[PDB]
């Protein structure tokens, strides 16, 4: 038993990361097969990137101009195209540590894992949820952009993110790996800002669920609400609404604890409106809300009676 | 309760 | 910027994790070189579990006995001992993904990265710290025995936790490499309690430090002495801070400007009024397992 905010194993992720060089910037890249994944911003100046046409820029580079290197080896570049915000470099070795991969998109409210690298080197894996504003609150320094973020199925990575740039409330913005941003960011030196966040509703359900699991019911009331009497208490705090959808994924975690939804749900709102009085939930004042149903199942893998 | 060794079957 | 509680990567630890089964009976191991490491109670069945006699269901093993796969690859064991509560079985091939590696143990408010591992396979990894009295706060379902905590010293897997045991109180016990166990716990499914837990005041000290790296200046403020901020911490059942622990402070102290007896007058504060619905690095508590040398790792990108 126990709760941690648990990242996964970043080996697979590891042996995949390279550095990227192009004339004065250096940041990390992604290599998978024959090619080279990195943010496209690596080919700008800090003029060019004022009002950057990355068509006009690319064609202007050669394959020399891109220095790539797999540890202490120079990966020759063979070749150079872009896909939306992601440059993809052609080099003449395939990655024989290229695992079982897929690119997805994930929506806001779900979570993966961070390898944070710099000079193509990991620093450490940590635990991410996409914010509702398409931001993450990220742990990065100037280096890190071309660091991904990937959940782990079996032996198959699901790469879901590549961290391009920082906003002004320290946030932290990027694309899928087909380099089509979350969130309504551009890969230029604009003004640009987040979005009000909100708080990830459902995933703090999932939270309260994993507390009682693990022993804690202190917060738990014999009360019970709508979904539309929630809601409103919902808007006042700043939380997401919560939806049939949500609720119906809750079911397994209600099912397992004998806590229907809307109780939990009442349980929220006293929490929302006194709050926790001195008192903690799995090792936290807050309520915690980057953890989701799946992943207070992974690590509490309750079984549901029939 | 009881200390439980964290073995598989 | 931005600080999270961040694990080292796993890959190299990943390399080294296989399943080992006596009979029905399956936990993790740790493949070094020819030899593979694991918790000795492997050879127990569900009904030995009350106080196995060890040595004795040991001299009834044979090399045979011990099934060993490294992912779909069958490994053969050629030999068998014990070490304290760690079985060694040498296997006939050497891991070629060994790390350079050692085996440290270390000490109550130490960190390290726990990569939970199921049947051979790594499932996750998280930051812990040895409690002060010697429990560790994880997350860990039935065959998670043999899981390992390790740091990264510059190019070195330091190697410091094997996962043992689940205590009634949620809290987990395991052993050194060489099989010896943190506190006072034994490899028996009987009734142990854990000992008075306490605040490792130094790691709260380091965090303060990291939030005011990060730009977070609010509960600086007063000066104390060494003496009476003691007489206050040990009230609010923190560990009495040491001049060694003042010592180690330095580099922190150094780079903020903030001696590290103001900082133990912010801390004061905070103990005594409390932190009035303000965080600190996304908390709204005091956090203890940040060392010193985890808010440099973080706060200035240390690649390995």
């Amino acid at each position: 038993s126990g709760f941690r905010k648990m990242a996964f194993p970043s080996g697979k992720v590891e042996g995949c990361m390279v550095q990227v060089t192009c004339g004065t910037t250096t940041l990390n890249g992604l290599w998978l097969d024959d090619v080279v994944y990195c943010p496209r911003h690596v080919i700008c100046t800090s003029e060019d990137m004022l009002n950057p046409n990355y068509e006009d820029l690319l064609i202007r580079k050669s394959n020399h101009n891109f220095l790539v290197q797999a540890g202490n080896v120079q990966l020759r570049v063979i070749g150079h195209s872009m896909q939306n915000c992601v440059l993809k470099l052609k080099v003449d070795t395939a990655n024989p540590k290229t695992p079982k991969y897929k690119f997805v998109r994930i929506q806001p409210g779900q979570t993966f894992s961070v390898l944070a690298c710099y000079n193509g080197s990991p620093s450490g894996v940590y635990q991410c949820a996409m914010r509702p504003n398409f931001t993450i609150k990220g742990s990065f320094l100037n280096g890190s952009s071309g660091s991904v973020g990937f959940n782990i199925d079996y032996d198959c990575v699901s790469f879901c993110y590549m961290h391009h740039m920082e906003l002004p409330t320290g946030v932290h913005a990027g694309t899928d790996l087909e380099g089509n941003f979350y969130g309504p960011f551009v890969d230029r030196q604009t003004a640009q800002a987040a979005g009000t966040d909100t708080t990830i509703t459902v995933n703090v359900l999932a939270w309260l669920y994993a507390a009682v699991i693990n022993g804690d019911r202190w917060f738990l009331n014999r009360f019970t609400t709508t979904l539309n009497d929630f809601n409103l208490v919902a808007m006042k705090y700043n939380y997401e609404p919560l939806t049939q959808d949500h609720v119906d994924i809750l079911g397994p975690l209600s099912a397992q604890t004998g806590i229907a939804v809307l109780d939990m749900c009442a349980s929220l709102k006293e929490l929302l409106q006194n709050g926790m009085n001195g008192r903690t939930i799995l090792g936290s004042a807050l309520l915690e809300d980057e953890f989701t149903p799946f992943d207070v199942v992974r690590q509490c893998s309750g079984v549901t009676f029939q | 309760k009881l200390a439980q060794l964290q073995v598989a079957y």
